[PDB]
C-alpha cells in the first residue's frame, strides 16, 4: 500500500543516512588519525627544540 | 550527530503510525460494537412483538 | 551515553503498546462482528415465524 511504500522510502533514506553517518565516522576518524600523529610529531618536535635549546643554553 | 537523529526519526514514524492504527482499531470496535448491541435490542424488542401477537 | 538508550527504549516501548491496544480492539472488532451476523440470521427467522404467527 500507499504504507508499503511510504516504509520502503524511509527504510532506503535510514540506510543512506546510516551509510553516510559511518563514512563521516570514517572520514573524521581518518582526519583523528592525522591529528594524532601530528600531535605525535608535535612532541617530537617540542623534544628536539627542547634538547637543542638545552645543548645551547649549556654552552 | 547524524545517523543517530534520522535513526530516531524512524522510531517516531514507527510510533506515529502504530499510535493512530491503535486508535483507529478503537474506534472500530467502539462502532461495532454499538451495532451488535442496537440490533440485539431490536430483536429483543421483536420477541416482545411476538409475545403480544401469541397473547 | 545515556539519552539514547532511555529514549530508544521508550519509543519502542510506545510502538509495541500501540500494536498490541490495536490488536487486541480489532480480535474484539470481529468477535462482535460474528455475533452481530449471529443475531441478524436469528431475527429474520424470528421475523419470519412472527409473520407466521400473525397470519
Amino acid at each position: 500500500d500507499f504504507d508499503d511504500i511510504h516504509r520502503k522510502r524511509m527504510e532506503k533514506d535510514l540506510n543512506e543516512l546510516q551509510a553516510l553517518i559511518e563514512a563521516h565516522f570514517e572520514n573524521r576518524k581518518k582526519e583523528e588519525e592525522e591529528l594524532v600523529s601530528l600531535k605525535d610529531r608535535i612532541e617530537r618536535r617540542r623534544a628536539e627544540r627542547a634538547e637543542q635549546q638545552r645543548i645551547r643554553n649549556e654552552r | 550527530m547524524d545517523a543517530i537523529k534520522k535513526k530516531m526519526q524512524m522510531l517516531k514514524l514507527d510510533k506515529e503510525n502504530a499510535l493512530d492504527r491503535a486508535e483507529q482499531a478503537e474506534a472500530d470496535k467502539k462502532a461495532a460494537e454499538d451495532r451488535s448491541k442496537q440490533l440485539e435490542d431490536e430483536l429483543v424488542s421483536l420477541q416482545k412483538k411476538l409475545k403480544g401477537t401469541e397473547d
